[PDB]
């Protein structure tokens, strides 16, 4: 019997990037290559199949720093970490291989799908 | 907004 | 240039929720009335002014426990936080009052503003 | 679902 707000989803995502912006409540640095991204793990686990195998592991949960593999991308996790708080995906032709390819690694099912229909219209 | 989902 | 998920924000939304269910990176307890109530506190700051303002305090923000005022109903508080996981509210005649006044003092305005629609809609 | 925002 309930009725529903449109907008709350949306509002709430808006409010958690705020509050990434703010630096406020965000519990774990991702290292990757060096560049540091803070962030909240519950955002991460919520968006990815990746951090959700990391975050309810038994140690890795309480892990204050991730370090991704080196073969990935800065630019391409920066893109992916601002599509999880926002829903808006920032692809560019000279970005889309390293979106891609952080994305599988990531476990971002709808991404890879739409890089990969981006790829095969310019083929 | 609300609606009856 | 950005492209963007329509349900992103939902997909979220639900993950935090089924984390929320099986008790996953909850990090306080809220108390109503001797009634215990775990939850995220980024999800709650994202939806309630009240939260927003104890979370961001540089005391209260380091707190498991939160113990919320003796009038408060825990019925209408358990109805608002499964609406601020899920965008639904099970507004009833019978829980009507309590949800507003719960609304009220989270500062949750849409909500009192669907509230009031519907006891004015009754009189 | 995508779309142009
Ligand atoms: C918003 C998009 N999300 C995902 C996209 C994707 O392509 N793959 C995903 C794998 C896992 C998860 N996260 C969960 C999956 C199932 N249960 C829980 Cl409790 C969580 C959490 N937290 C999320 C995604
Ligand atoms: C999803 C509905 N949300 C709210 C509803 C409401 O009637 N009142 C609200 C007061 C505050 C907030 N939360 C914020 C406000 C502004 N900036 C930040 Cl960073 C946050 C956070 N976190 C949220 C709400
Ligand atoms: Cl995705
Ligand atoms: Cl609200």
């Amino acid at each position: 019997s309930c009725i529903q707000f449109t907008r709350h989803a949306s509002d709430v995502l808006l409010n958690l990037n705020r509050l990434r912006s703010r630096d406020i409540l965000t519990d774990v640095v991702i290292v990757v290559s060096r560049e540091q991204f803070r962030a909240h793990k519950t955002v991460l686990m919520a968006c990815s199949g990746l951090f959700y195998s990391i975050f309810t592991d038994q140690l890795k949960c309480n892990l204050s720093v991730i370090n991704l593999d080196p073969e990935i991308n800065p630019e391409g996790f920066c893109i992916l970490l601002d599509f999880m708080y926002t829903s808006r995906l920032n692809l560019r032709e000279g970005n889309i291989m390293a979106v891609m390819a952080t994305a599988m690694y990531l476990q971002m099912e709808h991404v890879v799908d739409t890089c990969r229909k981006f790829i095969k219209a310019s083929e | 907004a609300w609606v009856i989902p």
